[PDB]
């Protein structure tokens, strides 16, 4: 891939 | 002749191939990119001005290593230019004054894609130059090489457009919320361009992005791109029209979306790919 996108995110409990 | 690096560095004259560490700034231009501007990067002077003349040609020979060695050229040596690996020896350039002057060269690539990139770390070979030094007074006339290594980690642009990031990193806020992806692209000429997703996903519909955090893991849930609300599955290619010189948004952003099952508590990761195409 040209770009890699790291995409972080939480389900809080 | 004498040289030295921006940072005051000398460089071992003649003799043995020296190794000389550059910064260096790629960029596209139109119809080739810059690999490196050695002109700002090793600066050569004359210690015997008022008696000799000294004389430096670029040989045939001359070209890309390391990872950039199967790409090809231009090479722009004293104001002109000729093509890279070089095929005959360039004009010279003189020195003449104890006053450190440029070594007038610069190195660009033909491109080869549309926005593709070649990492160089820092340690990394970029060129193997050769060359001629001659002077006014004598018959001395003797070839040496500088291995030129790259002393910054850089991207050189292989193609006519380039991005504002190659590794870019977005959090969500917690779920259920979304985050808008700062990314986008611009050419050296207008071209016309689409975009593409890579990655794992989850779902029937191949537009959820798997959750891959290592640690507590969430579960039940992945992240899906969109663009102006509409969904964008992987390896189907969205266009971006004609891109100019001024900056394109990709129109990207991050969602959480459900994959089936109770959606668990944890942390959320997803690595996605963009590969851009000429359409």
């Amino acid at each position: 891939a040209d770009v890699t996108i790291t995409v972080n995110g939480k389900v809080v409990a | 002749f004498a040289c030295k690096t921006a940072n005051g560095t000398a460089i071992p004259i003649g003799g043995g191939s020296a190794n000389v560490y550059v910064n260096l700034a790629p960029v596209v231009n139109v119809g080739q990119n810059l690999v490196v501007d050695l002109s700002t990067q090793i600066f050569c002077h004359n210690d015997y001005p008022e008696t000799i003349t000294d004389y430096v040609t670029l040989q045939r020979g001359s070209a890309y290593g390391g990872v950039l060695s199967n790409f090809s050229g231009t090479v722009k040596y004293s104001g002109s230019s000729y093509p890279f690996p070089t095929t005959s020896e360039t004009p010279r350039v003189v020195y003449n004054s104890r006053t450190d002057k440029p070594w007038p060269v610069a190195l660009y690539l033909t491109p080869v894609s549309s926005a593709g990139g070649v990492a160089i770390k820092a340690g990394s070979l970029i060129a193997v130059l050769i060359l001629r030094q001659t002077n006014n007074y004598n018959s001395d006339d003797f070839q040496f090489v500088w291995n030129i290594y790259a002393n910054n980690d850089v991207v050189v642009p292989t193609g006519g457009c380039d991005v504002s990031a190659r590794d870019v990193t977005v959090t969500l806020p917690d779920y259920p919320g979304s985050v808008p992806i700062p990314l986008t692209v611009y050419c050296a000429k207008s071209q016309n361009l689409g975009y593409y997703l890579s990655g794992t996903t989850a779902d029937a519909g191949n537009s959820i992005f798997t959750n891959t955090a290592s640690f507590s893991p969430a579960q039940g849930v992945g992240v899906q791109l969109t663009r102006n609300g509409t969904i964008i599955p992987a390896n189907n290619t969205v266009s971006l029209g004609a891109v100019g010189t001024s900056a394109v948004s990709l129109g990207l952003t991050a969602n959480y979306a459900r994959t089936g099952g109770q959606v668990t508590a944890g942390n959320v990761q997803s690595i996605i790919g963009v590969t851009f195409v000429y359409q």
